[PDB]
């Protein structure tokens, strides 16, 4: 008992009714009494009205306090809130699941409510979904049903000796009960996304527009203007949203700590990573062999398998899943790259002349801001925190890192010998200097540095592959990129590369810091999507497949078909055939390259063969005042064509050469 | 160009150094080294267009010829499903037979012949007319597909799932589809193909037509169908679908037209692997369908007063199915908004009430799907303005609601596939499949015939259709003879309208009347007339055709009534709960006299029909009962129907009597003329080829087809009519609206056109006549717009130099009724040709402006007035002849250039004047607009234009306010706009509690800052107008309001971000520690000089968690999260840039800091007086200070030093013919005015005084920040007072200081500097609009004698 009393009849048998309403709501004796001293307040009387002195008509309850008035929602949201002499609303701040109290109440109710879906998915879902829709299922029997059976051992354990810690547990199940119907409302939102709604309505009324302003057919809305998950059927997009996180050090998946369930791995993340190694896969009549597109996609998976193993169970999946959900899996990731070309043009003026001269530059918007890159700038922008504050070089830390790094590779010489085979011997041997460059990057400006990436950073992303003789890579990769820091520092001490014009992290990428940038980003999730902004619209970079696209993919996967292109009549004079395919000619009739270099100049020349979508021609620093491919100029697009196709004529440049113009597409 | 030492050479504009040094590094380009550039670029664009033939396009002989090759280009970038392959057997062939043109001559040819006779039409208009219907395409782009093919199609695109193969498995057996199924049907599939089969390019543009059992059972097709099966040929496509790589194609007809008894096929075997679902269509079924905007208005076209169009005991001439129209589809959407008002609870005034308001919004975002954190917001009822996240979205919903509610009119109908009549029409042995609802015949077009009274009618086409409606309320309609079937439904209620988007004529519109109901499992599909193609202008991959259906009145059998009475007292639904769940009370306002509240049977009787044995219904009672209770096939269907007193009809009743009403106008003799000429229109195009020539033959003289300059200009030819297809469909629907009213320039004459007391007048029925032709206005638009329709199969439009500028006044002229050959000859001559290009040429970023300001208009008159040696000012405005022009063209005619070009300045102008009409006249298809922002510039258009009508202004328009009411009588556009831009308007005013942006003193605001603009050449932009300035006001407004909330009051904004900035990534440094992190920390990327995320998009369980994140941030470190609110504030002020996260701050903040009573006291105080905004507009011009419109950027070539101070500092512009772009008006005493603020080169300058004929400006403090490396726009505001920057520099500072000091000194009036405070621009529209209202100005109607 002990409740609150009524602050009008202060020194009295009565009690609150008021005060046990707050009570019921808020679940917390003492805020409930903290909220009513809240509305004693002066301010709270002064808005509301006096109920301690005087008697209000409007806003008050039987006993003379003001009312609680509850709002249920369309959705079964309870709001409770105050009305004052104004009208106005007082909101009371309640909150959804009261009962949980940690501080990172996030994912723990996410956990919950991650388990409870699995629950279900395993129990209904796990054959088919489009005949249920979660619909045949009632959602509160399977969180009591869930309850009940984690309860179980749990009581049992009880039974057998009285603890709190098991108390605690039967309470914690006992309030995962308490909030069913919030948990239903989040995993009805869970499943009911999965499922693509088709809407009849706005779909006729922009189609009608699209063809009064004369869009005929495909051309209302275009493909990349659709997100590619809309093609992932329910099925696959639950199929891989429940994959578990792998421990960082165990190699096995982990549990959440708060449950002891095992935790799963975002679908957003999922899809993307599949996205990048699944896409631009197409049938191949490879030798008189047909591609079934199902297993080089399988087999990708496994290859990836290797690496990260949270893919682990997916493949699984894939070997225990019927044909049908095989071919929706495929046509869900059967997709192929569009990557958008932008042309900056920028115009300066001469130091002295005072005469104008421009410069054509063709970025990649698409993957622009990938995760490598990002993290490159991530680290000059810290690199400027920590290294030029206002625009000075702290040379003395660099100096003291420059120390740091060359007693450190002194100490790599000392003790360096070959009877050290395991990566436990490299760990007992030089855990220090892998602490100090830790500190040496992190000072350097890699805040986010972790200890785990390190690892990855020193097996040069070998995992399984080492196995008991592994001390070798490491140290080479130790000794390496230890090296190239000092010839780093050494460049940006004398000065040879200025930190204050040029990125110190872009230059030593290749030989430092893209291989930092992807380890570290092996433990962190990216929910993104593949995705652009283009004048106001909103641009996805993977598109349902395309016959230039398969034909390109076509001449990077299976080159045969060139030769044979070039063994017909019209494709036998076909330059781009035999330059691509490394058979290249000279002025009587031999080959220009050897056979050694042959095979390695058509793999150069097919990988960097890329096909690409103009999106949109912009001046520097002017991006809203940009042109795509419906409104630019002749002018402009002539000038633009001009320079993608002499880029060529410069030393470490290509050419960008535009199709045969496709009619008014 | 000329280097320092005289010497001559080249510069190159738009080539970047890097290339450019290649070849040399000198400045300047010799004409070697241009030769050089350009033989590379050639001759490399050349060969790689070769290689592109070679690798991807194919051997380009195997096209039509050269110029259909660049329209078949285009198959190369088709995209698809691609479909799975390589499982089992021989996955990746299917076979296809090529089959021949079916092109025959219409079989009833005589009626048409006999039909015209009566049409009172030309005498070779007629002869035209027969010839093109005596050569009829039938099976144009028309393929069909063996069941077995529309299978594996689907199977190998991941479709497949146990119901289709239900359906398929009853697909075979005949058998017909259940309910659920129906969503399941066999459509065509709208697939594409192209691919290289041995090296030869085929390329398929088809419908695949899927050949159901049920389908070809007991027609002549079966034969066909039946060899595909034999001889696994899955697909069947004609030779007009397969547009290259064809074989010679297999004959399968008789002599006689008849197809093959037994037909064996040469295949061609093809690979699936370049096979692509292009268009994954729904199948959506006979439903409530959007009526076409276009067919609503060229209904008007065919109505003439020499008619009697006859409805069921109603008799209406040409003018009063005008009103009867217009006032049946009025009272739809009056009825469809007084739903909505009671949704909202509007009062009389117009008060609304916000618990429903907020409860509608609440549902549209859980059926939309919204983030917990921004529907929480919206539950807890806060005011609209409250919720920076969604404020725009909560506005975009209202105005979405009340637009889609009083304009998105709906009647019964559908979309629907065409499917060719080819071997379905004449039918062999007796037909299990089709159900035939008469006497098996033929498929027949519209023809003229007499009824029974002897009246000449018009009978309607004949038409197939997947009539799912009848399927499920009359199951087993397949098993019943034809007798029954057509005695049960009514025969009024097998006929349809059919209209293609885009209408280019009355001839896209048909009567039609079902003779047959398709196989369900055929989905959308609709089997028409064997000329439709003709007709239409159709192909059969053309998208998919619209149709209006009537509604059905059912008569449900006594067993249904006697299971649903049961159902209903046994589940104990009391008496009451139906009428609760009935909101539709239809007897309660009216038939309760006898009703009262005794009647309980009629209530249970209507909730039946309407809740329980309706099919489609939301309630769920249907469903429930069908569960376990069986309905039964209704007895008989009727057409529903209609009241001659529009209140007494609901919406299905209203919806029925527009369908009788179009019905009755499109099966009048009058109109079958207008009816059955075929779509093409050819007098614009006959005269644009001989006059300029037939560019459809291309030689490649000079490797011409590889050339990249000329693949350039072919691209921009073919890319030229998406513009003007819109427009040219604009100007057709507005000119058959407004044929009766006759609007008219108020004292201008164009010269030539028709002409009303001396005043140019629109939208006659014909054109002048010229040299013995005369061509209504109604085809020549028509022409036009086919033309831009068809641009990709034949691109002569261009030629005649009618594009995006010349467009307007082409329209112009074509509607007030200059002849299409004298507009042929204007626009495209020479001189006007050059302009256009040049115009084009001018604004291109690559070629930089000798003289920004001066336009390319300016450059012609100047290049011809130095080539001419003569004067513009002299040069006079002529209405020229057909021999002049024509000549011209031909051979040059000295001393018209300059005419020419004054002529069309002012046409262009006052084309001007026509389209600031026709915008106003699109009501009833973008209603009051999908933001706030279009209601104020709608709002004021119509203002303006009402101003400039009442001031009786010399170019004005005239009677354009007859679109809306004339004759005394409400129009359709009218009450459309009324209940649209009137009713959201009304909201707005009489709501001010809520919408605050939308309130009257922030439009005001609008309008006053929009007043003291100035508009380039010369003009006061006057009321809010220009769409850009508006967006920068209201994003800088919400800023405005803002920057008074307590939480936000923080100085110097850069330093606070900075700390934040700091705060925050110690957090991330210290997380480490804990291994634990935080969501919302993590995805923060911080830059330069700010923080937020990448704008990449994100699912709704991303944003979710992000914002679950940010409210544990909000308790664990409750400091660093207000830190890091307040600099989202101050970075970007909720405008929605590249890092912004606005909609992850959890609403608990602002609740909790109280944003409730910070709005409601905004509210309130600025109820009563507007004061407060009043130190606003400076700060706005002082923030955006780089806007050319907010602060014009004039040259400093006209600037004038003066004595004392440097230019910099202080100057004076003078009233000259290079400043007249500056005055805003003329003072109440004839003085002229400058604008407040204008910049030079980098620094702003405010005016201060006017000396003579010039105004002083004295350099002002610009505010804001901008840091583009940060994505950073800081705006500093303050409410109620002036502010001082925190950016301005030191120097900077004390530079202003000394010119305040140095102004102050000596400005005074001794000096002879009058104030710039004096001069203010007398506006007469002001009186006016004080002294009218919105509802007056829009309907007019003021009594006069
Ligand atoms: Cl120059
Ligand atoms: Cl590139
Ligand atoms: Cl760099
Ligand atoms: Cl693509
Ligand atoms: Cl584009
Ligand atoms: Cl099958
Ligand atoms: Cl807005
Ligand atoms: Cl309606
Ligand atoms: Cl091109
Ligand atoms: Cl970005
Ligand atoms: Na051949
Ligand atoms: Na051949
Ligand atoms: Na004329
Ligand atoms: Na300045």
């Amino acid at each position: 008992a002990c409740k609150i009393e009524n602050i009008k009849y202060k020194g009295k048998e009565v009690e609150s009714k008021l005060g046990s309403q707050l009570i019921d709501i808020f679940n917390d004796l003492d805020r409930a009494k903290e909220e009513y001293d809240k509305l004693s307040s002066p301010e709270f009387i002064a808005k509301f009205g006096d109920w301690i002195n005087d008697e209000v008509e409007r806003n008050v309850n039987e006993d003379g306090e003001p009312l609680l008035i509850q709002d249920v929602r369309q959705d079964s949201s309870k709001h409770y809130f105050f009305i004052l002499k104004n009208g106005e609303r007082f909101d009371l701040l309640t909150r959804e699941f009261d009962s949980f109290t940690s501080p990172d109440l996030t994912n723990e109710i996410k956990e919950i409510t991650d388990q409870l879906s699995y629950y279900i998915y395993n129990k209904h879902f796990s054959s088919d979904f489009e005949q249920v829709e979660g619909a045949k299922l009632n959602i509160q029997n399977e969180i009591s049903q869930f309850v009940k059976e984690g309860k179980a051992p749990v009581q049992a354990a009880y039974n057998k000796l009285q603890d709190p810690d098991i108390k605690d547990l039967l309470d914690y199940y006992d309030n995962i009960e308490k909030h069913s119907d919030e948990f239903e409302s989040e995993i009805v939102k869970f499943f009911s996304e999965k499922k693509l709604i088709i809407k009849d309505a706005e779909l006729e009324d922009v189609t009608q527009e699209g063809l009064n302003e004369g869009l005929q057919g495909g051309d209302l809305v275009q493909a990349f203007e659709k997100n590619s998950k809309d093609n992932a059927t329910a099925n696959v997009k639950l199929m891989l949203s429940f994959l578990p996180k792998i421990d960082n050090l165990t190699g096995e998946p982990a549990l959440g700590d708060y449950l002891n369930k095992p935790v799963f791995r975002s679908f957003d993340s999922i899809h993307s990573e599949l996205l990048e190694v699944l896409s631009d896969i197409t049938t191949l009549h490879v030798q008189g062999e047909v591609l079934d597109v199902f297993s080089s996609m399988y087999n990708k998976i496994k290859e990836l398998a290797d690496f990260k193993k949270s893919f682990k169970p997916l493949l699984e999946i894939l070997d225990t899943i019927d044909e049908q959900k095989k071919t929706e899996f495929v046509q869900a990731f059967y997709l192929s790259k569009i990557n958008f070309y932008t042309t900056t043009i920028e115009t300066l003026e001469t130091e002295d002349q005072n005469n104008t001269l421009t410069t054509f530059k063709v970025q990649n918007v698409s993957n622009a801001n990938n995760p490598i890159s990002s993290k490159l700038t991530e680290y000059y922008t810290n690199f400027k925190y920590k290294i030029l504050p206002g625009g000075k070089l702290n040379k003395g830390k660099l100096k003291d890192l420059q120390s740091t790094v060359t007693s450190l590779l002194e100490k790599t010489r000392k003790e360096n010998n070959p009877k050290y085979k395991s990566d436990s011997d490299f760990y007992e041997v030089f855990e220090e200097g892998v602490v100090e460059l830790m500190q040496v990057f992190e000072d350097l400006g890699v805040d986010s540095i972790t200890f785990e990436a390190m690892d990855i950073f020193l097996k040069q992303f070998r995992f399984d592959l080492p196995e008991n003789n592994a001390y070798k890579i490491m140290y080479q990769q130790y000794q390496g990129k230890l090296t190239n820091l000092n010839n780093l520092l050494k460049d940006i001490q004398s000065n040879k590369i200025n930190p204050y014009k040029i990125n110190p992290f872009k230059n030593y990428s290749n030989l430092i810091f893209n291989s930092l940038a992807e380890a570290e980003n092996y433990f962190i999730e990216n929910n993104n999507e593949s995705t652009i902004f283009s004048n106001g619209k909103t641009y996805w970079n993977f598109a349902r497949p395309s016959y230039i696209s398969n034909r390109i993919n076509t001449f990077k996967n299976n080159p045969g078909v060139l030769r044979q292109l070039l063994n017909t009549s019209y494709g036998q004079s076909s330059l781009w055939a035999k330059h691509l395919l490394g058979e290249e000619k000279n002025v009587t009739g031999d080959f220009v390259l050897a056979g050694n270099a042959r095979e390695s100049a058509s793999e150069n020349r097919l990988k960097s063969l890329e096909l690409s979508i103009f999106n949109s021609l912009q001046e520097k620093d002017k991006g809203a005042e940009g042109n795509d491919n419906g409104s630019i100029s002749i002018v402009d697009q002539l000038a633009d064509k001009l320079n993608k196709v002499l880029r060529g004529g410069t030393k470490n440049g290509t050419s960008i050469y535009s199709t045969v113009t496709p009619g008014d597409k | 160009t000329v280097n320092k030492d005289g010497n001559k050479g080249f510069h190159f504009h738009g080539l970047d150094k890097s290339i450019m040094s290649e070849y040399t590094d000198d400045i300047q380009l010799t004409e070697f080294d241009i030769s050089h550039v350009v033989s590379d670029f050639t001759l490399n664009s050349i060969l790689a267009s070769i290689e592109y033939t070679k690798l991807f396009t194919g051997d380009p002989a195997n096209y039509k010829n050269m110029v259909d090759f660049f329209k078949r280009v285009p198959a190369t970038y088709t995209n698809g499903t691609n479909l799975r392959l390589g499982l089992e057997a021989n996955d990746h062939l299917f076979d296809v037979a090529v089959l021949e043109n079916i092109v025959k001559p219409s079989a009833y040819l005589k009626e048409i012949g006999e039909s015209l006779k009566l049409s009172d039409l030309s005498e070779a208009e007629k002869k035209y007319i027969l010839e093109a219907y005596e050569d009829v395409n039938q099976t144009d782009a028309q393929a069909w597909i063996t069941p077995k093919r529309w299978a594996f199609l689907i199977s190998r695109t991941g479709k497949w799932n146990s119901k289709y193969q239900s359906v398929y498995n009853k697909i075979l057996k005949s058998e017909s589809l259940d309910a659920s199924e129906m969503k399941l049907a066999a459509q065509p599939l709208k697939g594409v193909y192209f691919g290289l089969v041995n090296n030869t390019p085929t390329y398929l543009k088809y419908s695949q037509a899927v050949l159901l059992p049920q389908l070809v059972a007991g027609t002549q097709l079966q034969s066909l169908a039946d060899a595909m099966n034999k001889q696994d040929i899955g697909e069947s496509i004609v030779l007009d679908g397969v547009k290259v790589g064809a074989t010679t194609p297999n004959i399968v007809t008789d002599e006689n037209g008849d197809i093959l008894k037994s037909i064996s096929l040469n295949p061609l075997t093809l690979s699936n692997a370049d096979w692509k679902l292009q268009q994954d269509l729904p199948v959506k079924t006979i439903k409530p369908t959007l009526l076409g905007s276009q067919i609503q208005k060229n209904i008007y076209s065919s109505l003439t007063d020499e008619a009697t169009y006859t409805i069921e005991n109603e008799a209406f001439n040409g003018s009063g199915m005008f009103q009867a129209i217009n006032d049946t589809v009025s009272a739809m959407s009056n009825l469809s908004i007084a739903g909505l008002s009671s949704e909202l609870g509007k009062d009389s005034e117009g008060k609304i009430d916000k618990r429903k308001l907020y409860d509608m919004l609440e549902r549209e975002m859980l059926d939309k799907g919204s983030a917990i954190n921004l529907l929480k917001s919206i539950q807890k009822n806060l005011p609209i303005e409250a919720m920076p996240g969604i404020k725009d979205k909560l506005y975009n919903i209202v105005f979405s609601k009340i637009n889609s509610a009083a304009v998105k009119l709906k009647t019964n109908g559908g979309s629907f596939i065409q499917l060719s009549n080819f071997g379905l029409d004449k039918q062999t042995a007796d037909a299990k499949g089709i159900t035939w609802l008469v006497e098996p015949s033929d498929l027949k077009p519209p023809v003229i015939e007499k009824d029974a009274d002897g009246k000449n009618y018009i009978r309607p086409g004949q038409i197939f259709m997947s009539h799912v409606q009848i399927a499920k309320l009359v199951p087993d309609y397949a098993k019943m003879d034809s007798k029954t079937l057509s005695s049960m439904i009514d025969p009024k209620a097998l006929r349809a309208i059919g209209y293609r988007i885009p209408n280019q004529g009355q001839s896209s519109n048909d009567p039609l009347q079902i003779v047959g109901i398709l196989p369900e499992a055929m989905g959308d599909t609709i089997v028409a007339y064997t000329e439709i193609p003709t007709k239409t202008g159709s192909d059969f991959d053309i998208d998919k055709m619209y149709v209006m259906l009537p509604n059905f009145k059912v008569e449900h059998t006594k067993k249904s009534f006697k299971l649903a009475k049961d159902y209903i007292a046994q589940n104990e639904i009391t008496v009451e709960e139906m009428y609760d769940e009935l909101e539709d009370h239809g007897f309660n306002i009216d038939d309760i006299a006898n009703g009262e509240e005794v009647t309980e049977s009629a209530i249970t009787e209507a909730f039946i029909k309407n809740h329980i044995l309706n099919s489609n219904s939301e309630l769920e009672y249907h469903n429930d009962f069908v569960k376990q209770h069986n309905i039964d096939a209704v007895n008989k269907i009727d057409f529903l129907g209609y009241s001659e007193e529009l209140h007494k009809n609901k919406s299905e009743q209203l919806q029925n009597r527009l369908f009788d009403l179009y019905w009755a106008v499109l099966t009048n003799e009058k109109t079958y003329g207008d009816l059955i000429t075929p779509i093409d229109f050819p007098h614009v195009k006959d005269e644009i080829k001989r006059v300029f020539g037939d560019n459809s033959k291309q030689t490649g003289e000079n490797l011409k087809f590889h050339d990249p300059l000329y693949q350039l200009k072919l691209k921009f030819t073919y890319a030229g009519g998406k513009s003007g297809v819109g427009i040219t469909a604009n100007m057709l629907v507005d000119h058959n609206r407004s044929k009766g009213i006759d609007m008219q320039f108020n004292q201008y004459n164009l010269g030539v056109g028709h002409t009303q007391n001396g005043n140019t007048v629109f939208d006659k029925e014909y054109s002048e006549e010229l040299n013995g032709t005369r061509f209504k206005i109604k085809d020549t638009i028509s022409a036009f717009l086919n033309a831009f329709v068809d641009n990709a199969k034949d691109p002569y439009i261009n030629d005649g130099n009618f594009n995006t500028y010349t467009s307007s006044v082409a329209f112009m002229l074509i509607r007030a009724g200059v002849h299409p050959d004298w507009i042929i000859s204007f626009i495209g001559q020479p001189v006007l040709r050059e302009l256009a290009d040049f115009t084009q040429r001018y604004e291109s970023k690559i070629i930089p402006k000798e003289d920004v300001g001066k336009s390319s208009f300016d450059i012609i008159v100047e290049k011809y007035e130095t080539i001419n040696q003569e004067s513009y000012k002299d040069a006079e405005s002529r209405a020229f002849s057909l021999d002049t022009l024509q000549e011209s063209i031909e051979v040059g005619v000295h001393g018209i250039d300059l005419d020419v070009l004054k002529t069309f300045k002012g046409f262009q102008e006052q084309a001007k004047r026509l389209n600031e009409s026709v915008q106003l006249s699109r009501f009833d298809t973008n209603g009051s607009g999908k933001n706030i922002l279009d209601l104020i510039i709608l709002k004021n258009k119509i203002k303006n234009l009402y101003v400039s009508e009442q001031t009786q202004q010399k170019g004005s328009m005239m009677n354009h306010f007859k679109k809306y009411h004339n004759n005394g009588k409400i129009t359709s556009l009218g009450t459309q706009v009324k209940n649209t831009l009137l009713f959201t308007d009304d909201i707005l005013n009489n709501n001010p509690s809520l919408f605050l942006l939308g309130s009257k003193p922030i439009q005001d605001l609008v309008n006053s800052i929009s007043n003291n603009l100035v508009d380039s050449r010369g003009g006061s932009r006057g009321l809010l107008t220009n769409e850009d300035v508006g967006k920068l006001f209201y994003k800088e407004v919400y800023k405005y309001i803002m920057a008074d909330f307590a939480p936000f009051k923080v100085g110097d904004p850069m330093a606070y971000i900075k700390d934040t900035i700091f705060d925050l990534v110690n957090y991330k440094t210290e997380d480490k520690q804990y291994d634990s992190s935080n969501f919302f920390i993590e995805n923060m990327t911080v830059y330069e000089n700010s923080f937020g995320i990448t704008n990449k998009n994100k699912s709704v369980d991303f944003q979710d968690r992000l914002y679950r994140s940010a409210y544990d941030l909000m308790m664990e470190n409750p400091e660093l999260a207000n830190k890091m609110f307040i600099s989202s504030f101050l970075m970007n002020g909720f405008e929605n840039k590249l890092i912004d996260i606005k909609e992850y701050i959890p609403y608990q903040w602002f609740l909790e800091n109280d944003i409730r009573s910070f709005i409601e006291s905004k509210n309130t105080g600025l109820k009563d007086s507007s004061e407060s905004l009043r130190s606003f507009e400076e700060q706005f011009i002082k923030n955006n200070s780089d806007s050319n419109i907010l602060a014009p950027k004039v040259s400093q070539s006209v600037i004038k030093s003066i004595k004392g101070i440097k230019s910099k500092h202080v100057f004076e512009l003078p009233i000259n013919d290079k400043t007249k772009r500056y005055i805003l008006g003329a003072t109440e005493t004839k003085e002229e005015v400058l604008p407040n603020y204008v910049k030079v080169g980098s620094d702003l300058y405010r005016l201060k005084a006017y000396r003579e004929k010039s105004g002083v400006y004295v350099r002002t403090n610009k505010l804001g920040f901008e840091d583009p490396k940060s994505f950073l726009s800081i705006k500093e505001y303050k409410f109620g007072t002036r502010t001082g920057g925190n950016f301005t520099g030191e120097l900077t500072k004390q530079e202003l200081v000394y010119t305040n000091q140095w102004v102050n000194e000596n400005i005074t009036l001794a000096n002879g500097y009058i104030s710039a405070d004096s001069r203010t621009v007398d506006n007469p529209a002001d009186k006016i609009l004080e002294q009218n209202s919105l509802e007056n100005i829009l309907f007019s109607q003021n009594n006069v004698v």
